[PDB]
């Protein structure tokens, strides 16, 4: 029998996707206020920022993308192919497997084991468990597609399959290290090498973990809420392969005239400008999918999400190129402009999208017809993009501010102003990102108030088998 | 078509995604200029390994860079610009990729261990108007150097020449120190290798 | 790099704009003018496509950014041991040789200036309002951290900008501080002078030296404080506490000058356990130039 869609793992992770999100965010608002007012650091080896930081990142990379891109695939291919989850208890394990993953962050990264690797910061038995989780989600989606009913696979998956494996990849290259003791281990590589291991991990990270597998998200969630055709297929194509091969190349561009040798910079800079195009194929699918649509934007605010998500999107896949032409990140580089363009694809991008896919399907996981407030979902809206343009502006201020600052040379020749006249000229806008982010977190209190109210509703939920 | 074909899709997937990793990554394992370590440069001592470690769970990366990149006004503020042989032995490297407080690829010998010791302790107390966290702590901690002769063990399987002389007694070089007593070893060193070849 | 590598890269990078480029004309194939419509075969629960054309500009904009990919790469080293054809720089470009040449040009235009201090004396150097402000902006950058923004110190920092100069306050000896730097050595009295030997040189160093009073019934012998400083601390600091600048002792018959308060308790906690103040050396960090012009700076401010 069997044919009923798996529901159940998509339910959890649906819901820890907001709980990760309000604690991942909610460490955000801290670590920004920690900045503006170092008291809030409370002289605790525990609650310092150094040690926060990361917290705030592995929070809202992998436990919120991360749940956000479970519950979304799992949701998304299930349907998108017409069965059941392959392996439903195979994919309870990578539940609770994922949430222990977490679990494990949240205790050892403010306990100091870290690795410092920028978002592999987790020390070795937790990358031995990451291992293992991913290859068993590997096996539940990729099994899920190998016992589809159509002939050909959705272009969203596509997308999901590579971000599965290149992540995959990416995890255990880059994680290669001699364990010393119980949580502390020596990286494989030094230097130059480790830099660049570590970059073309790192960029790849956000390249599909947070481009790839949410690109999968919007195959699924544009033309679904819209209830329109993919415009162009041939572009979903194109724009596929051509972002899967690009990408991975763009390594270098975070380590501009730096030790990196010369050559590889330049292909990092060459291909980070090359991806600017693959990029925007998938703003311009997703877009020109609402063509006729319109309409809807001031009906439907979960389509305004996907929308207005896509629009920073596409800015984020061109600040990005321009940030990756060496004279750019001669300014860039080390500065507030770096956070910036993070929280614009984070905030405008990754959040908004996956927000909207919740939004969609958590009624339907929960066996109900659509949200509990709509008003809610508009309201949520607009403290989502007000918190996120906020963020963006002080952080290009200070971003310019401080590049423009550090390089600054008198009639003279002698440097213009200290690092500490810099980091003074910061605080105003240290403080604006502080509130941008409060209210993009108070938006999600909104969402969590929303989703527990419409969680209410039914309780012999299931709702869906055809 | 290859989107009916689930293996072949996952094929060239991993192909496609691959070319990127082999020809970046792997060539500089060879490159000669990116392994070199610089002049007389030696690996870090039992205590200064040990205040990197110290640096690294502190989180002082996520503020602090160490690559100084080869522009004028970067050289005038912070020294020579960082060069590729200078980090060959650091697991993991620690070049940064923000600059809340300034570059340490040379805090060298610029400042005095005192001044360190105070500023880390309450760093608003030296720099009113510092935004980096204190680290008291540092003071209160006792180095026991329980594993600093694994620790280098590991890395000279990974490629760093410690002497049979540096691991034994790596424990007693370490024995008894503040941690902080650690990190300011560490913050001495940054750079120095360059500057005195 | 060996030359097999450099092929290596060359190969695969080259390689990977070839796909691309094939890529990007394959996929363009039987391409339907403008917008079109209808849809194609199968559905995914709802969604269905478009068999629409890749846009006539989306196309350019890709075939732009992969020529000037080339263009990039011949023009810069990329593709493996591909020294540039960049113009203007011999033997091509590469981060080190701009770096060399950023500087070459600064020491043509900055290097007369320099010059131009260089062969004056510090205090002619200070009487120079333009020598100065470049003073202060070099003393913004690499001095202010310890001696203030303002110069004027702090616990443990000397204060610049006043007449009190612990190791001298000439042109000569202010240059060398900077020059070469200064450690002072306030050995520990503690063990060799005992508890009370401490407590009541302290007294007598606040109260006779220094003009300060002292804090309520604090009974302190100050007969024995003045006979332990005539006995022990005179012979650096001079007995009446004018100091010696020879050793960076520093005058004790006024707290003004003093780096380590001034309380009777803190005396004590000098006088007990030592002091070893350090100003680094800058003679590396910023050449003999920067330094004239700093020392110029600091004689500046007392005056
Ligand atoms: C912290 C590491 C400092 C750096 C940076 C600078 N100075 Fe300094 N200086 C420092 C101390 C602790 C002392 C007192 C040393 C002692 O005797 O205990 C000094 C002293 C000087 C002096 C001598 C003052 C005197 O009384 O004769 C001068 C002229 C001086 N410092 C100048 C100076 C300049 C120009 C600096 C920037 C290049 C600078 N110092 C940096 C501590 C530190
Ligand atoms: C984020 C806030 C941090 C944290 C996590 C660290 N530091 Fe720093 N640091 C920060 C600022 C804004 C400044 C400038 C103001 C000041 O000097 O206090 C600094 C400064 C330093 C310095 C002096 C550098 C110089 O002037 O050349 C050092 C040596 C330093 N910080 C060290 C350090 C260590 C060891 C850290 C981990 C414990 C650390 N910092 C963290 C901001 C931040
Ligand atoms: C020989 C060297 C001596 C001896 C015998 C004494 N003093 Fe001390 N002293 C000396 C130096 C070079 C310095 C400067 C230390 C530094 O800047 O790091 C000092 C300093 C002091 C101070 C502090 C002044 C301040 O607050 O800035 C005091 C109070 C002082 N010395 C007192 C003192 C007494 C009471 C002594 C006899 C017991 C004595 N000194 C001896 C050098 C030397
Ligand atoms: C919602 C409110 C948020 C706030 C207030 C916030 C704040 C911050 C702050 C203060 C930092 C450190 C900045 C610095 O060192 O200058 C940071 C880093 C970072 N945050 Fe957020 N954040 C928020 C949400 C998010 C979300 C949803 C994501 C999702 C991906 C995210 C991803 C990141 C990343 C990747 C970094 C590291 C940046 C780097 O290493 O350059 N943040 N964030
Ligand atoms: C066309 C695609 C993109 C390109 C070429 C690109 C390029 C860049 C560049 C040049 C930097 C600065 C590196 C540095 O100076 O240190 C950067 C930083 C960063 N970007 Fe992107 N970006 C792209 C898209 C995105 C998107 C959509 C996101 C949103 C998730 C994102 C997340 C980040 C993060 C997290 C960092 C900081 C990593 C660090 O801590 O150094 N990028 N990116
Ligand atoms: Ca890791
Ligand atoms: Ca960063
Ligand atoms: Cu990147």
């Amino acid at each position: 029998t069997s044919t009923a869609y798996s529901y159940k793992v998509v339910r959890q992770f649906a819901i820890m996707t907001v709980v990760w999100g309000i604690v991942g965010m909610g460490l955000g608002v801290f670590i920004a206020a920690q900045l503006a007012w170092p008291f809030l650091n409370f002289d605790l080896p525990w609650t310092s920022f150094g040690r926060l930081r990361p917290l705030h990142t592995n929070a809202v990379i992998f436990a919120f993308g991360g749940c956000a891109l479970f519950a979304t695939s799992y949701y998304s291919v299930q349907r998108t192919c017409q069965t059941t989850l392959f392996a439903p208890k195979l994919a309870a394990f990578t539940f609770w497997g994922w949430q222990l993953v977490i679990l494990l962050a949240a205790i050892s990264l403010p306990l100091g084991f870290t690795s410092s690797k920028e978002y592999a910061e987790l020390e070795w038995p937790i990358d031995i468990l990451i291992t293992i989780v991913w290859v068993a989600y590997a096996v539940v989606f990729f099994g899920t597609l190998a016992k589809r009913k159509v002939k050909h696979i959705y272009v969203g998956n596509w997308f999901f399959g590579a971000f599965i494996l290149t992540v995959a990849i990416l995890h255990v290259v880059n994680n290669l290290e001699i364990p010393v003791t119980a949580m502390k281990s020596y990286s494989l590589y030094a230097g130059a090498t480790d830099a660049m291991v570590q970059w073309w991990y790192g960029h790849n990270a956000v390249g599909f973990f947070l481009t790839a597998g949410f690109l999968g998200i919007m195959y699924y969630f544009v033309p679904k809420q819209a209830e329109r055709p993919v415009y162009s297929y041939r572009l979903s194509i194109v724009h596929f392969w051509a972002l899967i091969t690009v990408y991975i190349w763009a390594g270098p561009h975070h380590l501009h005239y730096t030790a990196l040798p010369d050559w590889a910079q330049s292909l990092g800079m060459v291909m980070s400008l090359i991806l600017l195009a693959p990029s925007w194929g998938g703003m311009i699918n997703g877009m020109m999918t609402l063509s006729g649509a319109w309409h809807k934007l001031r009906s439907d605010p979960i389509l305004r999400f996907l929308v207005v998500s896509l629009a920073f999107y596409g800015m984020s896949t061109f600040e990005g190129p321009m940030m990756a032409i060496k004279t750019v990140n001669a300014l860039s580089h080390y500065t507030d402009w770096t956070i910036g363009h993070v929280h614009a694809g984070a905030l405008g991008w990754v959040a908004m999208v996956s927000i909207g896919a919740l939004y969609h399907l958590v009624p339907k996981v929960f066996g109900r017809e659509q949200m509990h407030s709509i008003g809610l979902i508009n309201t949520h809206f607009w403290l989502a993009t007000i918190g996120t343009v906020l963020y963006i502006a002080s952080m290009w201020v200070n971003g310019i501010a401080q590049g423009l600052m550090w390089r600054a040379i008198n009639d003279d020749g002698t440097l213009t102003y200290s690092f500490v006249e810099s980091l003074e000229a910061s605080h105003p806008g240290f403080v604006v990102r502080m509130i941008g982010g409060a209210i993009f977190f108070a938006g999600m209190l909104v969402m969590a108030y929303n989703t527990w109210r419409t969680v209410q509703a039914a309780k012999p939920a299931e709702y869906d088998a055809a | 078509k290859l989107e009916k074909n689930v293996g072949l899709l996952t094929l060239f997937m991993i192909l496609a995604v691959s070319i990127g990793g082999l020809t970046q990554i792997v060539p500089l394992f060879f490159q000669d200029s990116v392994n070199e370590p610089v002049e007389g440069m030696k690996p870090y001592t039992a205590l200064q390994l040990e205040g990197r470690d110290l640096y690294i769970r502190e989180g002082c990366v996520g503020c602090h860079s160490q690559m100084i990149r080869p522009f004028r006004a970067e050289t005038e503020r912070y020294g020579h610009y960082s060069v590729a042989g200078e980090s060959v032995y650091d697991h993991p490297f620690l070049w940064g990729s923000k600059r809340t407080g300034p570059d340490l690829a040379r805090v060298g010998g610029r400042y005095s261990d005192d001044w360190h010791r105070a500023h880390l302790y309450n760093p608003r107390n030296v720099v009113p108007e510092s935004k980096m966290p204190s680290y008291p702590w540092l003071v209160e901690n006792t180095l026991d150097g329980k594993d600093t002769a694994k620790k280098m063990s590991a890395l000279r399987m990974l490629g760093v020449p410690y002497t049979e002389e540096d691991i034994a007694g790596a424990r007693d070089s370490v024995n008894g120190k503040t941690e902080m007593d650690a990190m300011v070893a560490y913050l001495q060193v940054l750079g120095t290798a360059l500057t005195n070849k | 790099m060996s030359t097999f590598w450099s092929g290596y890269i060359a190969l695969l990078t080259l390689g990977t704009i070839v796909a691309l480029f094939w890529l990007i004309f394959a996929t363009r194939k039987g391409e339907s003018a403008g917008t079109t419509d209808q849809t194609m075969g199968h559905a995914f629960d709802g969604i269905e496509e478009y068999d629409n054309p890749l846009p006539r500009w989306w196309f350019l904009l890709f075939i732009g950014t992969l020529v000037f990919g080339i263009l990039y790469l011949v023009l810069y080293p990329g593709l493996g041991n591909w020294k540039g054809v960049l113009p203007g720089y011999e033997g091509g470009w590469t981060q080190e040789k701009q770096w060399e040449r950023e500087v070459a040009q600064a020491d043509e235009k900055y290097g007369p200036i320099f010059a131009k201090y260089a062969a004056m004396s510090v205090e002619e150097v200070a009487q120079d309002p333009q020598a100065v402000k470049m003073g202060a902006r070099l003393f913004a950058n690499y001095c202010s951290i310890c001696h203030g923004s303002d110069a004027k110190g702090s616990l443990g920092f000397p204060n610049l900008a006043d007449q009190d100069w612990r190791w001298g306050g000439d042109a000569a000896s202010i240059k060398t501080s900077i020059l070469n730097g200064r450690i002072a050595a306030m050995p520990a009295w503690g063990q060799a002078i005992g508890e009370e030997g401490v407590k009541n040189v302290a007294a007598f160093v606040r109260k006779d030296l220094a003009g300060l009073p002292l804090p309520e019934g604090t009974d302190a012998d100050l007969s024995a404080g003045k006979n332990v400083y005539a006995q022990t601390c005179a012979v650096c600091h001079g007995q009446g506490g004018e100091g010696m600048a020879a050793l960076g002792a520093p005058k004790l018959n006024s707290a003004a000058g003093w780096i380590y308060g001034s309380s009777l308790g803190q005396l004590q906690q000098t006088i007990r356990h030592g002091r070893n103040g350090q100003m680094p050396a800058q003679q590396q960090y910023l050449g003999d130039d920067k330094v004239h012009l700093l020392a110029a700076y600091v004689y500046s401010l007392s005056q």
